[PDB]
C-alpha cells in the first residue's frame, strides 16, 4: 500500500490530487491548498488524470490530404475528421482521402463514389459504350440503325457509338 | 471474513456492477476502508460510477463517513466534477458543509476546481458561502485564485 491513493501523488509530506481529465497542473498541493490545476484550452484536451504540464493539441484536419473537421474536440476528447465531399478514405482508419476516380472511356459507372468507398466501374457490355472520362456517366446503349431505316455502317464498340448509314 | 471488504473495494473502482451487488448479497461490509480511509461510496462517488453509488446508498453506505483526509463522498464527488453523485449524495443527507483536513467544504472544491453548475446545486443545498478554510480563504478566495472567474462572480454575488 502506496502512501497515497491511485488518484494522488506524494510531495513534501502531502497526499496531492492529481489534475483531472480536461486539467493540467500548475502547481503542487501544500497542507494549505489542493494541487493547482488549469483547464485546457480550447482547442486542447487531456482524457486522464494527470501529473502532466502540458495538454494534447487536437488533431489538424488537413485539407491537402481532402479531410474536414467532422466534430471539434472538448477538453478530454479529440477532434475528428472526415473526408471532404469528392473524397474517400484511403483505409479504414480514415487518416487521409484520395479524389474518386473517374470511369475510363469503355467503361462505365456501375456504382458511384461515397465517403467510404470509390467509383466502382465496369466495362462496356455488347449493345453499349462510354466515350467520356467520368465518374458519374453510366454505359449508354448503342443507337438502334434500324429504328431510323438505315444500317451499321461502321460497328460500335465499348467506346464508340455506332454509325449508321443507308443500305446497298 | 473481511476478503470480501477488499473484493467489495476493487469492484468499486473497476465498476463491475454486477460483482458490487453480488458481493453485498454475500455479506460484505458496505463500509470497508482501504489504507486511505477510502470507502467504496468514496471510490464510486471519485470515478463517477453513478449506479454503483446508488447500489451503496441502498444497501446502507455511509453518506458521511470521513477517509484520512476528512473528506466526505461529498467532497470527492464535488471535486472530481461527478453532477449527478454530487445531487444523489445530498438527496441521501450529505452534509454539504463539512470540512476536511484544510477546512475545505465541497463548495471549496467545487469553486477550486472550475465545476460552476456544482457550485450553483450546492449554493442551493444550503452551502456556506462565508465558510473559511484554515488559512482564512473562502470558496470566491479560491476561485479568484485558480482564475474560475465565472464562478468567483457567482460567489461574490450570493454573498
Ligand atoms: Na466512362
Amino acid at each position: 500500500p502506496t502512501a497515497c491513493r491511485e488518484k494522488q501523488y506524494l510531495i513534501n509530506s502531502q497526499c496531492c490530487s492529481l489534475c483531472q481529465p480536461g486539467q493540467k497542473l500548475v502547481s503542487d498541493c501544500t497542507e494549505f491548498t489542493e494541487t493547482e490545476c488549469l483547464p485546457c484550452g480550447e482547442s486542447e484536451f487531456l482524457d486522464t488524470w494527470n501529473r502532466e504540464t502540458h495538454c494534447h493539441q487536437h488533431k489538424y484536419c488537413d485539407p491537402n490530404l481532402g479531410l474536414r473537421v467532422q466534430q471539434k474536440g472538448t477538453s478530454e476528447t479529440d477532434t475528428i475528421c472526415t473526408c471532404e465531399e469528392g473524397w474517400h478514405c484511403t483505409s479504414e482508419a480514415c487518416e487521409s482521402c484520395v479524389l474518386h476516380r473517374s470511369c475510363s472511356p469503355g467503361f462505365g459507372v456501375k456504382q458511384i463514389a461515397t465517403g467510404v468507398s470509390d467509383t466502382i466501374c465496369e466495362p462496356c457490355p455488347v449493345g453499349f459504350f462510354s466515350n467520356v472520362s467520368s465518374a458519374f456517366e453510366k454505359c449508354h446503349p448503342w443507337t438502334s440503325c434500324e429504328t431510323k431505316d438505315l444500317v451499321v455502317q461502321q460497328a460500335g464498340t465499348n467506346k464508340t457509338d455506332v454509325v449508321c448509314g443507308p443500305q446497298d | 471474513g473481511s476478503d470480501l471488504g477488499k473484493k467489495l473495494l476493487q469492484a468499486a473502482r473497476a465498476g463491475q456492477l454486477d460483482e458490487v451487488r453480488e458481493l453485498l448479497k454475500a455479506g460484505a461490509d458496505v463500509n470497508a476502508k482501504d489504507t486511505w480511509g477510502f470507502t467504496p461510496l468514496h471510490i464510486a462517488a471519485e470515478s463517477g460510477h453513478l449506479e454503483i453509488v446508488e447500489v451503496l446508498l441502498k444497501a446502507g453506505a455511509d453518506v458521511n463517513a470521513k477517509d484520512v483526509q476528512g473528506r466526505t463522498p461529498l467532497h470527492i464527488a464535488a471535486h472530481s466534477g461527478h453532477l449527478e453523485i454530487v445531487e444523489v449524495l445530498l438527496k441521501a443527507g450529505a452534509d454539504v458543509n463539512a470540512k476536511d483536513f484544510r477546512g475545505w467544504t465541497p463548495l471549496h472544491l467545487a469553486a477550486w476546481s472550475g465545476h460552476l453548475e456544482i457550485v450553483e446545486i450546492l449554493l442551493k443545498a444550503g452551502a456556506d458561502v462565508n465558510a473559511q478554510d484554515k488559512s482564512g480563504k473562502t470558496p470566491a478566495d479560491l476561485a479568484a485564485r485558480a482564475g474560475h472567474q465565472d464562478i468567483a462572480e457567482v460567489l461574490q454575488k450570493a454573498a
